[PDB]
Parts: C-alpha cells; sequence; structure tokens
C-alpha cells in the first residue's frame, strides 16, 4: 500500500475570480480533519461538480494494492484489481516545486504542494511531515470520489 | 462573351437557362423570382446569371455580313 | 500577320481585389480536398486572414458581405462613398439583410474540413469578392 | 491556440498529430502516457508538443529546464474583482510563465517570445547547447504540427 | 431665403 | 532555500570558465570585414527619420 | 474493440426523397472517416465518358 | 510495377515497420487507418502523404508483442471489406424497397 | 543535384553576413516561382514584391 | 454552343474516350455530394410566454411549432432536421441559455445530384464497388508478394 496522503473534502467556494475558460474550473476547497487547503482544477464538462459537494481524496504513488513500483507505460487492455475501481476520477501527475521552507527551519509548519496534471494546476498546503515522500520529479496519481 | 457551360464553383449545367431566363423576363418577374423558378438554390450558381453580360449580340454588328 | 497566343493563369501569376490587396497564385489544390459548407458548396479561392490587421482593409469585409447579400436577394447594391453616416453604419444595416435572408448576422457560417471529415469549431467567414486579373 | 490550459484530444487524434508533424525518417518512435485517465484516456496539447522534443532531442543527451517568461501578461484575460481573500496571489501558480522541467511543459502558453527570434527563447537556447541541426529540426517540426 | 435638399441615407431595409 | 540542487561551488566555477574559453572567436575570421558590415548595416538602417 | 455483429445491429439507411437526378438518404451509424471516403470517391472516382479531341475543318465564326 | 512495398526499419524488425502504398489519397490512408486502430495489439498507427505532386502515402504501424505488423495490416483490410459488403447489401435492399413502394403509392 | 545537396543565394545590394544563407535542396514540379521562409525576411532585407 | 451570321460555317469531328474524375474536371458525374450532421435542438428550459414570436424568428422556417394547449402558445420542435444553424439565438442576451444547439454524433445525411450520365442510385453503388475493388487489389498484392 502506497497512500502518500489521504483525506475527505468538501468545497467552500468554486471560482472566486470569474469564469474565464471553457473546460476547467479553479477550485478552492478545504479539509476538515487536518487544516490543509486544496486549490485544484477539475474538468467540469466530463465531471460536473457543484459547491456543496463532498468527496474523499487520496494521492498514491502507484495504483496497485501489491504496492510494487513497476510502471513502464499505461497499457490500455490490462485489468487487475487496482485502486481506481472504487473511485470516479483519475489524473496522472507530477510535483515540481515545494515552497514554504526557506532556511534551516526551527518550525516548518506551513509547507505547500505544487502539482500540475499535464496542464491542470493543483495547490495543496499543510504540515511538513505528512506531506512527505514528495521529492522533485515525483509522479503521483491523484484520485477522487464524490462522497455524500 | 457567350454563356459558359458549367457553373464555376460547383459544376451544375447552367449553359441552357439563358433562353428561358429571358423568357421569364418577358413575363415580368423580379429577378429573384426568375432565378427561383429556374431552379437554382445555392447562390454560387445564381451569381452566374444575375450578373452575366452578353458580348456577342453587341459584337456581331461588325460582322463581315454578305 | 497577327498571331494569337493562349495564356492561362499559371502558378506564380497575379490577382488583385478592388482595394490594393494584391495577391499571387500560390498553388493548386484539388477540389476533393477543400472544405465544403453546410449546403455543399466549395470555395474556389482561399484567403489568408493575417492581412487586415496592418492593412486597414475594411472595404474587403464590407463589400464581401455585400456580394453575398446581393447574390442572395437578387438586386445590385450601391457603393458610393459618404452615404452611410456614423448614425446608421454600413455593417449594421448591411447585415440586417443577411439576417432577414437566413444566414448568420456577422456574415460567417460553419464549415467542414476536407481531409478529416470533422466539423470545425470556429466558424468561417465567406463572401463574394470581385477579382481583376493582372 | 494549442498550448493553453485545455484542448482535449482523444487517442487516435493524438497519434495522428504526432505522426503528421514528425518528418518520417525516424525509426522507432517513443510515446507518452494519458494525462487524465478516468473515462477515456484523454491527453493535453502540452503532452503532445513534449513528444516532439522527446523524440527530436537525440538519444544521447537529456531534455532541459527553463523558467523564463512569456509575452502575454498575467492580466490578459482578467475579470473585475476577487472574493477578498489573502494568501493566494495572482502572481504565482499562473499561466504567464513557461516552466518546462525535463522536457515536459507544465504550465503556461508558448507566446511570441520563445519560438520567436529573441533572446531567451526556446529555439534560442536549444541551439546554444545542442548544436545547430537539432535546433533547425525543432523549428521545422514544430511548425508542421502548428499547421496540421 | 435659403433652399433645402432632401436627404437620401436610409435605404430599403430587408424584404 | 530548499536546496535539492546536487552541485558544488566549484563545478559552477569550472563551468563558467569553460563557457568563457569556448566563447572566444577562433583565429581564421577576418574581423575587418566584420566591422565593415556592422557599421554598414546602420549605414543602411539610417533611414528612419 | 471491433466486432461485426455489434455494428451490424445498428446500421440503417433511411431514404427521404428520390426523383430523377436527386437523392437523399440517412446513413445513421457509420464513423466519419468512412462517410468522407464515400463523398471523395463520388466526386473523384466514378468513371465517365467525355470529349477530348476535336478536329477542325474550316472554322469561320 | 509495384503497388505495395515496405522498407524494414533499422531500429528493430517486424513490430514497427513502415509501408509505402502507391497511387493514393486521403481516402484509403484515412479509412484503413481508422480500421486498424480498433485492433488492440497495436501501439502506433499513423499515416502521411510524402509528396503533393505525387500520389503515394506512408503508413506507420507499431505493435506491443513480437508478432510482425503484417497480421494487423491484413486483418484490417479484411474488416473494412466485409463492412463495405454489408453496407452495399443494405443499400440496394433499401433502394428497391422504396422504389417498389413509390410505385405502389401512385397506382 | 539530389536531396542531400545545398544551394547559395544573394541579394543586390550585398549587405551583411546573413545576406548569403544556405538552404537544403528539394524538388517540386509545379513551381514557376521560388519559395522561402517568411520570418527569415530579416536575413535578406527581403520584400518579395 | 455558338452564334453565326450568314456566310459562316463550322465542321467538327469529335473523338470520345473514357476516364476518371481526378484526371480532369469534365468527369464529375455529380453536381454536388455532401453531408451535414443532424442538428438536435434541446430546450434546456421550457420556453413560454411571448418568446414564441422571436424564437419562431430565431430559427429556420418551420422548426418551432407554436402550440396552444390552453390557447396560450408554447414552443416545441416540429423538425430538428430542417435547420442550417442560423445561430441567430445568441444576439439576444436572454435567450442564450434557455436553449441548446449542438449536433447528434453520427447521423450523416448524404445528398447526390447527378448530371444525367446515370441516375444517382447506380452512382452510389458504383462508388462502393470501386472502394471494395481497390481494397481487394491491395490485399491480393500483399498475398502474392509472400
Amino acid at each position: 500500500a502506497g497512500i502518500l496522503f489521504e483525506d475527505i473534502f468538501d468545497v467552500k467556494d468554486i471560482d472566486p475570480e470569474g469564469k474565464k475558460f471553457d473546460r476547467v474550473s479553479r477550485l478552492h476547497c478545504e479539509s476538515e480533519s487536518f487544516k490543509m487547503d486544496l486549490i485544484l482544477d477539475v474538468n467540469i464538462q466530463i465531471y460536473p461538480v457543484d459547491l456543496g459537494d463532498k468527496f474523499r481524496l487520496v494521492i498514491a504513488s502507484t495504483l496497485y494494492e501489491d504496492g510494487t513500483l513497476d510502471d513502464g507505460e499505461y497499457n490500455p487492455t490490462d485489468d487487475r484489481p487496482s485502486r481506481a475501481d472504487q473511485f470516479e476520477y483519475v489524473m496522472y501527475g507530477k510535483v515540481y516545486r515545494i515552497e514554504g521552507d526557506e532556511t534551516s527551519t526551527e518550525a516548518a509548519t506551513r509547507l505547500s504542494a505544487y502539482v500540475s496534471y499535464g496542464g491542470l494546476l493543483m495547490r495543496l498546503q499543510g504540515d511538513a511531515n505528512n506531506l512527505h515522500g514528495f521529492e522533485v520529479d515525483s509522479r503521483v496519481y491523484l484520485l477522487m470520489k464524490k462522497l455524500a | 462573351m457567350i454563356i459558359p457551360v458549367r457553373c464555376f464553383t460547383c459544376g451544375k449545367i447552367v449553359g441552357n437557362k439563358w433562353e428561358a431566363y429571358l423568357g421569364l423576363l418577358q413575363a415580368e418577374y423580379t429577378e429573384g423570382d426568375a432565378l427561383d423558378a429556374l431552379g437554382l438554390k445555392r447562390y454560387c450558381c445564381r451569381r452566374m446569371l444575375l450578373a452575366h453580360v452578353d458580348l456577342i449580340e453587341k459584337l456581331l454588328n461588325y460582322a463581315p455580313l454578305e | 500577320i497577327t498571331m494569337r497566343v493562349p495564356r492561362n493563369p499559371t502558378i506564380g501569376d497575379k490577382f488583385a481585389s478592388r482595394h490594393g490587396q494584391k495577391g499571387i497564385l500560390s498553388r493548386l489544390w484539388p477540389a476533393e480536398d477543400m472544405p465544403f459548407t453546410e449546403s455543399g458548396m466549395v470555395p474556389d479561392i482561399l484567403f489568408n486572414p493575417h492581412g487586415f490587421p496592418s492593412r486597414m482593409t475594411i472595404g474587403m469585409l464590407i463589400e464581401s458581405m455585400a456580394g453575398k447579400s446581393a447574390a442572395l436577394h437578387g438586386l445590385c447594391h450601391d457603393a458610393t462613398p459618404f452615404i452611410f453616416s456614423e448614425e446608421n453604419s454600413a455593417l449594421e444595416y448591411f447585415g440586417e439583410m443577411l439576417k432577414a435572408a437566413g444566414y448568420n448576422f456577422y456574415g460567417t457560417e460553419r464549415l467542414y474540413s476536407g481531409i478529416s471529415g470533422l466539423e470545425l469549431e470556429a466558424d468561417i467567414f465567406i463572401g463574394v469578392v470581385y477579382y481583376q486579373r493582372l | 491556440s494549442m498550448t493553453t490550459r485545455g484542448c482535449f484530444f482523444t487517442r487516435e487524434h493524438y497519434m495522428e498529430l504526432v505522426y503528421r508533424g514528425l518528418t518520417d525518417k525516424v525509426g522507432r518512435v517513443k510515446l507518452l502516457s494519458p494525462s487524465i485517465l478516468k473515462p477515456f484516456p484523454l491527453w493535453t496539447g502540452k503532452q503532445v508538443v513534449s513528444t516532439l522534443l522527446i523524440n527530436i532531442i537525440p538519444e544521447d543527451h537529456i531534455p532541459l529546464n527553463l523558467s523564463g517568461k512569456a509575452k502575454i501578461t498575467g492580466k490578459a484575460w482578467v475579470k473585475e474583482t476577487p472574493r477578498s481573500v489573502p494568501g493566494f496571489n495572482p502572481d504565482s501558480m499562473c499561466e504567464s510563465q513557461v516552466i518546462i522541467r525535463e522536457g515536459e511543459l507544465l504550465c503556461g502558453v508558448l507566446d511570441k517570445a520563445h519560438y520567436g527570434s529573441s533572446a531567451y527563447g526556446l529555439v534560442h537556447c536549444c541551439y546554444e547547447i545542442y548544436g545547430g541541426e537539432t535546433s533547425g529540426k525543432v523549428l521545422t517540426c514544430l511548425a508542421r504540427l502548428f499547421t496540421a | 431665403p435659403l433652399q433645402p435638399i432632401p436627404a437620401s441615407p436610409p435605404p430599403q431595409i430587408p424584404p | 532555500s530548499y536546496e535539492k540542487s546536487e552541485l558544488s561551488l566549484d563545478r559552477l566555477r569550472t563551468l563558467l570558465q569553460l563557457k568563457w574559453q569556448r566563447s572566444l572567436c577562433e583565429p581564421g575570421e577576418a574581423v575587418g570585414l566584420l566591422a565593415a558590415q556592422s557599421i554598414g548595416e546602420p549605414s543602411t538602417q539610417m533611414t528612419l527619420n | 474493440a471491433w466486432d461485426q455483429d455489434r455494428f451490424e445491429k445498428n446500421f440503417r439507411v433511411d431514404v427521404v426523397h428520390m426523383d430523377e437526378n436527386s437523392l437523399e438518404f440517412d446513413m445513421v451509424g457509420i464513423d466519419a472517416a468512412i462517410a468522407n471516403a464515400f463523398r471523395r470517391i463520388l466526386l473523384a472516382e466514378v468513371p465517365t465518358m467525355a470529349v477530348e479531341k476535336v478536329l477542325v475543318y474550316n472554322n469561320t465564326s | 510495377k509495384t503497388a505495395l512495398e515496405m522498407v524494414q526499419a533499422a531500429g528493430t524488425d517486424r513490430h514497427c515497420v513502415t509501408f509505402v502504398l502507391h497511387e493514393e489519397d486521403h481516402t484509403l490512408g484515412n479509412s484503413l487507418r481508422y480500421m486498424i486502430m480498433k485492433n488492440p495489439e497495436v501501439e502506433f498507427c499513423g499515416y502521411t502523404t510524402t509528396h503533393p505532386s505525387e500520389s503515394k502515402i506512408n503508413l506507420r504501424i507499431q505493435t506491443r508483442g513480437t508478432l510482425p505488423a503484417v497480421e494487423p495490416f491484413q486483418r484490417g483490410l479484411n474488416e473494412l471489406m466485409n463492412v463495405c459488403q454489408h453496407v452495399l447489401d443494405k443499400f440496394e435492399a433499401s433502394i428497391k424497397d422504396y422504389k417498389d413502394q413509390k410505385a405502389s403509392r401512385n397506382e | 543535384v539530389k536531396n542531400g545537396d545545398i544551394l547559395l543565394l544573394n541579394r543586390q545590394p550585398t549587405l551583411h553576413r546573413p545576406s548569403i544563407q544556405a538552404h537544403r535542396a528539394r524538388i517540386l514540379p509545379e513551381e514557376k516561382v521560388l519559395r522561402l521562409h517568411y520570418a527569415n525576411c530579416k536575413a535578406y532585407n527581403a520584400d518579395f514584391d | 454552343i455558338a452564334q453565326l451570321r450568314p456566310g459562316q460555317e463550322i465542321d467538327l469531328l469529335m473523338h470520345c474516350v473514357k476516364g476518371i474524375g481526378k484526371d480532369h474536371a469534365k468527369f464529375s458525374p455529380v453536381a454536388t455530394a455532401s453531408y451535414r450532421l443532424l442538428p438536435d435542438i434541446t430546450l434546456l428550459e421550457p420556453v413560454e410566454g411571448e418568446a414564441a414570436e422571436e424564437l419562431s424568428r430565431c430559427f429556420s422556417p418551420g422548426v418551432i411549432e407554436v402550440q396552444e394547449v390552453q390557447g396560450k402558445k408554447v414552443a416545441r420542435v416540429a423538425n430538428p432536421r430542417l435547420d442550417t444553424f442560423s445561430r441567430e439565438i445568441f444576439r439576444n442576451e436572454k435567450l442564450k441559455k434557455v436553449v441548446r444547439l449542438a449536433r447528434v454524433r453520427d447521423h450523416y445525411i448524404f445528398s447526390v445530384e447527378s448530371t444525367g450520365v446515370l441516375p444517382p442510385d447506380v452512382l452510389v453503388s458504383e462508388a462502393i464497388k470501386v472502394l471494395m475493388g481497390k481494397c481487394r487489389r491491395f490485399l491480393d498484392e500483399l498475398d502474392a508478394v509472400q
């Protein structure tokens, strides 16, 4: 098992800067359990989403529940029990920049995660240990499922 | 000069409507109706008659007639 | 003796509109390829849009919309300067025509590719532009 | 037109463009992986144009970084006024700055600067560190994709 | 006294 | 800074120095004609006025 | 993937009008890159006969 | 008098090779391709038109396993032709249907 | 000449070093007129008229 | 063909041959051959009140049938096939979202217009024949090379 982070989520306000595209919305959402903060882009065309919606979030380093890191290239025919089959929303990813900690820090509390999925941006912030494993050049697979 | 055979843009046969055009002229239609009754729908065939100007009925006068 | 020679427009010869927009004959392109409109007709001269910013050529736009409006309704439209004031501009009155005729107000209309077969998202602007040879 | 925050191609289209703009002399062609993966394996244009680099920058070396700027300001598509909230800034996590990291564009358009002939451009820097022939090949292939 | 002229501009609007 | 950055404060020096030594113009090129053109172009580009 | 019968369950060709020199028929259930092939083959491939050599005796018009 | 000819890739053999038809257009090279695509064993399949003033195309086919591409190629040809056969059958059937109907309408 | 070949071009009057740039060769039957890149106009002070 | 005046004459002797439609342009057996995808007009709201006037003028000649269940006209589509996408709905700031214009995915509509060499039916049949024959050629070639 490789859950690099997991959390439940509901949204507070969808787009606070006008609607200035066609296929994307710029989400502003917050966690309840831990005081994290998610800014994320989500294709509303092929995944409609509203304000009051709730959804559980996870961020894996592999979708296999055998936890092996064997990935060459997504082969479309294959099928075997993967972590996706319970969700509703997949996205490949890449983390490229972690900001919040400048110097030799005596209390690294606020650290942010900057991820963009091939063009859709994502900003998550939080502590400085929960959000670890996150090196540079660090592929992750966002997953998500709307929860009641 | 004389009316061309096939339309420019598409390809219809237009090298015959001229005579019936003058015909439906004498019956006094406003040309919009004439090119309708002659059965031309896409405009790229209509500007082949609504704007042709004949140069053999004005050029034969210099005939070396006998 | 007085010979006669035939000359046909080959690749490299010239054309010209009625507003200085001098073009040139680039290349020939079989009719099986060119787009086709909604109603099955097939443009016969293609025109790069990059010109008109930095040409101030608005004659071509207004009078091409004019050519379409005319050939549709049946009558010939006047084009003398100084008639259309800023009050009742050219474009507005002159697209009211295409409106009550049945096409899109701004003189555009959809169009399909000719190699894919797929519709194109961004609509296209078509009209009827007088063309002098040189 | 292509490289802006959304233009979704499904598979066959993707492979089509990538072959059209690739001056067949190549041999064995590489590939990429779907950016989004949920319903249908979609793509994004940045993913596309990245392929042209990954196949056009010879097998010897590795692709390269950059974090410069792009001609269109951040405020080209702005709207009236934000929901008054500090913390987030319209300054970072924006689409005004190409951030290519290892040959896979991640945010931002390609504006006049880079493929244009100015200092600090894409075809500009390619030539300095790879040689000439590869910069020229980049230019021609990128133009072909841009026409098709 | 002065003499006026008619004003042409607004033409036939569509049929 | 966050400083992943595998590189030492001397590779940098050697690198910049090699870029310098690379950036010098090889013997072979006749610099006079070079200057002749380089003033010749603004000699032609004088025409803004 | 591809499967004959799944398709052949769907295909139908409804005609809405034919007279002399006219035709209009719905091809519901085929994929673009075949319909385009039909249209191309029409406008370019159905052979025909035509005139290609004229010999002149005494043109005085 | 070649009308089909393949040049064997240097990188590998018989899972990536590239074909050169002759005398063609965007008709075949855009129907045949779409047909091959449905096959799931193939990795890459794309086409181009080498030259405007000539009429020959270029077909590129790449496959996961080690079986050559001749197999997907040939099965694609076959798929397409059986398709067209069925289509023609339905066509003429419907033609004569509406013709005899139209006659029956006005008698 | 073949596709592996290359040709040379010049403009009156001769201005600078990019005034003579070399370009690869390729055949094209239906041409009465020469062809060149557009943005490369600044290599020859080109007018194309 | 011509026009004469007394004293002038012509004498031809033609020569007919066979060919295809791409070797030249005097071979197209049809005027036109096209296809548009059936347009599908879905009211994302029930339109009502007096909209009927402008809607009926927002579209092609007969599309929206003003229907009076209670003498009060309401709108519903008579035929979504009879339209050319005027797209003249958007100019009214209000009726830009109370409707929806789009295409059904694959509902092509050919239309053939023959010159007269053959009636259009034999045309369609012959087109399909030549496609199939081309493919047979390629396949048998691939066979006889191995």
